């Protein structure tokens, strides 16, 4: 199951 | 920027057996940056359906990839890999040799 | 056994050349279940709603590392020219009873450490000055708390579901089928290359000794290496002197194997 990344660099 | 050149490895999926269908691997691994050039050659001549594996790395976020091919092995053909990458100056060829 | 779930995420720049590649490929141990690809058994089971929701998620994370990767290039002062890589790597490994043992997420640019959640799960570590920024940003976001979540949660779960429906290769591990070969280099010397092939999962201990002796200096050892069916294949090789090949011993440890092999070259 993916992860989600909404927190750019 | 930091680069590392890969390492090639050339081997059979199955232990060679002349006249009997195998698989031709030639794995590329270590490598940064990801564009990468593999070819897989059957007597100096470009081999044309060869497929890979996805792009993944390592641990240390070195790239590798596989690639891949049906042939059948004989006593005369010779095969080879050859690999270009942006860390060599000329593509490295790597004989298959049936006992590496 | 234990295992571990991880995805493995690359995201490059192409300057000229469109919008740049995102990729991330999941795998449960050395078993790759799912690849995402922006240049687009036991997992079909799933359903649709499942798909609908990682494609969903997979499209996110792309404009995600598009924007990381607009970022990364102001923090180092590159210009527009070059092309440049994120890399993330994330998921949890569990112990025989499916319990978290530990998760992992950490980040990477340009093929160099940039910053990674510690193993609390609650703070990180930044490489450098520039990570330090993203650190600050991160902390004030909160995002160390939904990763936490993620891993000690979702990433446990779906691990534990996914062993279960992929039970008979996930939890199957199959011994190295080994041979010792004989190579003379001269009239003095010869090459005893010991073999390793057909295992799973890839880790593998492959040993040369010398009347009892480790010969880790002397022995050359491949990368272990994919033979293209699921299985590995791994050798380490020596250089002996005629006549000595009886003081070497192969050893050989693998998960598939009850008891490690002791092997030698057999003329």
């Amino acid at each position: 199951q993916i992860k989600v990344r909404v927190d750019m660099v | 920027m930091i680069q590392r050149t890969p390492k090639i490895q050339v081997y059979s999926r199955h232990p060679a057996e002349n006249g009997k269908s195998n698989f031709l691997n030639c794995y590329v691994s270590g490598f940064h940056p990801s564009d990468i050039e593999v070819d897989l050659l059957k007597n100096g001549e470009r081999i044309e359906k060869v497929e890979h594996s996805d792009l993944s790395f390592s641990k240390d976020w070195s790239f590798y990839l596989l690639y891949y091919t049906e042939f059948t092995p004989t006593e005369k053909d010779e095969y080879a890999c050859r690999v270009n990458h942006v860390t060599l100056s000329q593509p490295k060829i790597v004989k298959w040799d049936r006992d590496m | 056994g234990s295992h571990s779930m991880r995805y493995f995420d690359t995201a490059m720049s192409r300057p000229g050349r469109g919008e740049p590649r995102f990729i991330s490929v999941g795998y449960v141990d050395d078993t790759q279940f799912v690849r995402f690809d922006s240049d687009a058994p036991w997992i079909e089971q799933e359903g649709p709603e499942y798909w609908d929701r990682n494609t969903q998620i997979f499209k996110t994370n792309t404009q995600t590392d598009r924007e990381s990767l607009r970022n990364l290039r102001g923090y180092y002062n590159q210009s527009e020219a070059g092309s440049h890589t994120l890399q993330s790597m994330y998921g949890c490994d569990v112990g025989p009873d499916g319990r978290l043992l530990r998760g992992h997420n950490q980040y990477a640019y340009d093929g160099k450490d940039y910053i990674a959640l510690n193993e609390d799960l609650r703070s990180w570590t930044a490489a450098d000055t520039a990570a330090q920024i993203t650190q600050r940003k991160w902390e004030a976001a909160r995002v160390a708390e939904q990763d936490r979540a993620y891993l000690e949660g979702t990433c446990v779960e779906w691990l534990r579901r996914y062993l279960e429906n992929g039970k008979d290769t996930l939890e199957r591990a199959d011994p190295p089928k080994t041979h010792v070969t004989h190579h003379p280099i001269s009239d003095h010397e010869a090459t005893l290359r010991c073999w390793a092939l057909g295992f799973y999962p890839a880790e593998i201990t492959l040993t040369w000794q010398r009347d009892g002796e480790d010969q880790t200096q002397d022995t050359e050892l491949v990368e272990t290496r994919p033979a293209g069916d699921r299985t590995f294949q791994k050798w380490a090789a020596v250089v002996v002197p005629s006549g000595e090949e009886q003081r070497y011993t192969c050893h050989v440890q693998h998960e598939g194997l009850p008891k490690p092999l002791t092997l030698r070259w057999e003329p």
